């Protein structure tokens, strides 16, 4: 069942369950019990080999200073230069709204910590390519430069 | 079912002969009357048993995830039924399932599709619960076990049992009806199995030629080590006389009933140590009747 | 024919600009004597764009082989973004059991096409201003003789 969670996450087929409860039977001392699991893992392998195919690649660079500076004006647009250097100096504040704000940490140990929040919904990365190239887009890595 | 109080004299004589014949057969077979009643019984006990519960668990676990269009349900279900009900061969279980589907056992006519749907929906393995349809399931399972008791007691070979299940007309059962496990059918099945055993090593070719419409006087005569002219003349004499069911050249060796009639003619001829024309002359001596001269 | 440049045909490609070429015009079988070897097969293809990829901004472009039948799923295409000897993959390993993209395509048949999403400035396409600068395209062909 740990290999089955790994499968249901490398692919998105949360519905597909292969391990059945019937592998063990106390009437017959549970004899042969492992060979059903061996068959079930051979199915889990062969269905992966058929379903799984080469996923294409992109590297997109995303600048947070442009994401917040370009913020739709129904939230207050701001460049990080003029809020970092006053939320350093003052113990509280915020700019923007919702998932796209910048603010002091909420939790009791974070109150000295400054956090910058953004949503992928504003990155709008699904607009980078035609839909028929492929219906799902998944992160393989994220990295930072400061 | 017929009552002795209101019965014809000829019917009573026929009843006496049937009782005597069945008793003689049971004595030859070393069978108790209770065993015959069990093999010929129709009422089934509607009580869950540990064996039936194990059968249900095994079938439910094996058939989970089955797809209807991918393969036939009966063929997929046969091996687990064979494993649970103590059968030697898988194809014997397949033939038994076909026969059970034709009989539709029990008070609630049960079949593979209905059984599979009930197992899929209303069954929770490992728990003792009361289900309204559970009695019909138990009756169906009991019928399957009884049809095993038939197959093992008769001693017939696997492929002739398959043929009997698939084409009762070849065995002369009433056309268009599922074969009966009535004692009347049991005695003829036992005689067929004994005749196949008597053919010995030739049986492999004789049965194959019998399953096709291929068998002839010469091949069967070679198989039984009899004179070919004897079988040809026995067939001619059988055709001339009025049997019921009638014997015609295009069924004389195709159906098992015609073969049985011809072999009875041959046996009576060899008992009297005369040719079949002797028996033909004998049966003409109906001197105590008004039907004919 | 196969050697044209045009807007995308399909309903999602109508903002996309594609450049089509055929290996028949690459005439690569004329590079060597025939007796060196009768078959020539791609092992890899790679791209360089001398595009003026902006500061932490880069092109998105896709190129594909038109056979879409003999080669396995997902190997039919690759995507390019950092644009400079850009094989497309995050890592490449000739020793891996996975085929490369295009690996096994013969060098005399079918069509190669390079496509640019959102090229059309009338749609304010997110590549138009960059792509308007683009003036050269380089393909690096790895092909084996056997």
């Amino acid at each position: 069942l740990m290999a089955e969670q790994a499968y249901r996450w490398e692919l998105n087929d949360d519905s597909a369950r292969f391990i059945k409860p019937g592998a063990w039977q106390g009437t017959y001392a549970g004899l042969l019990a492992g060979e059903t699991l061996m068959l079930s893992l051979a199915q889990m392998e062969d269905a992966h080999l058929k379903r799984d195919k080469r996923a294409l690649e992109v590297e997109r660079t995303v600048s947070l200073a442009e994401v917040y500076a370009g913020l739709p004006k129904d939230n207050g647009p701001f460049s990080l230069a003029q809020e970092i250097d006053k939320l350093v100096s003052q113990g509280s504040g915020s700019a923007g709204s919702g998932n796209n704000n910048l603010a002091f940490g909420a939790g009791t140990d974070t109150k000295t910590s400054l956090q910058a929040s953004v949503s992928f919904a504003d990155l709008k990365i699904r607009e980078d390519y035609p839909a028929s190239l492929g219906k799902i887009r998944r992160i393989k890595q994220i990295s930072v430069t400061l | 079912k017929t009552n002795l109080s209101a019965i014809s004299d000829k019917q009573l004589a026929t009843l006496i002969r049937k009782l005597n014949t069945i008793t003689s057969w049971l004595h030859t077979q070393k069978w108790s009357v209770f065993q015959l009643f069990i093999m010929t019984s129709t009422s089934y006990n509607k009580t869950l048993t540990p064996e039936i519960k194990n059968l249900l668990d095994t079938v439910y676990h094996g058939l989970q995830g089955f797809d209807k269009d991918k393969a036939d349900l009966l063929h997929v279900m046969a091996p687990y039924i064979a494993a649970t009900l103590q059968l030697s061969s898988e194809n014997v279980a397949h033939s038994v399932l076909l026969w059970a589907d034709k009989l539709q056992p029990g008070d609630g006519a049960m079949t593979a599709e209905k059984f599979w749907d009930w197992l899929n929906t209303k069954y929770t393995p490992g728990s003792s619960e009361a289900v309204e349809t559970q009695e019909h399931i138990v009756q169906y399972c009991q019928a399957l076990a009884q049809l095993e008791m038939v197959y093992h007691s008769t001693g017939i070979n696997e492929n002739a049992f398959r043929l009997f299940v698939t084409k009762p007309e070849m065995f002369g059962a009433a056309t268009g009806a599922a074969p009966a496990h009535d004692a009347l059918s049991l005695i003829m099945l036992t005689r067929f199995a004994d005749w196949v055993n008597a053919l010995g090593e030739k049986a492999s070719s004789v049965l194959a030629a019998f399953e096709a419409n291929s068998l002839t006087a010469e091949q069967l005569a070679d198989a039984m080590n009899l004179d070919a002219n004897l079988l040809l003349q026995a067939s001619i004499q059988a055709q001339n006389h009025q049997h019921l069911p009638p014997v015609t050249p295009e069924n004389a060796f195709s159906s098992w009933t015609s073969i049985n009639t011809i072999l009875q003619w041959v046996n009576v001829a060899q008992q009297l140590n005369v040719a079949p024309q002797g028996v033909s002359a004998l049966v003409g001596l109906d001197y105590i009747q008004s039907m004919k001269e | 024919g196969n050697n044209n440049l045009a807007f995308g045909a399909g309903t999602d490609t109508k903002t996309s600009l594609q450049a089509s070429v055929s290996f028949a015009d690459l005439k690569i079988r004329e590079d060597y004597p025939a007796s060196l070897g009768k078959i020539r097969r791609i092992k890899q293809i790679s791209v360089t764009l001398p595009a003026l990829l902006g500061p932490y901004q880069d092109v998105q472009a896709i190129l594909s082989y038109g056979d879409k039948a003999g080669l396995a799923n997902g190997c039919e295409a690759l995507a390019v973004s950092h644009g400079m000897n850009d094989s497309g993959q995050f890592q490449l390993d000739f020793n891996d059991g996975k085929f490369l993209p295009f690996e096994g395509i013969a060098i005399d048949q079918g069509t190669l096409t390079l496509s640019f999403p959102n090229a059309s400035m009338p749609e304010k396409g997110k590549q138009a201003t960059m792509l308007k600068t683009l003036n050269d395209i380089i393909l690096h062909i790895r092909y084996t003789i056997k």
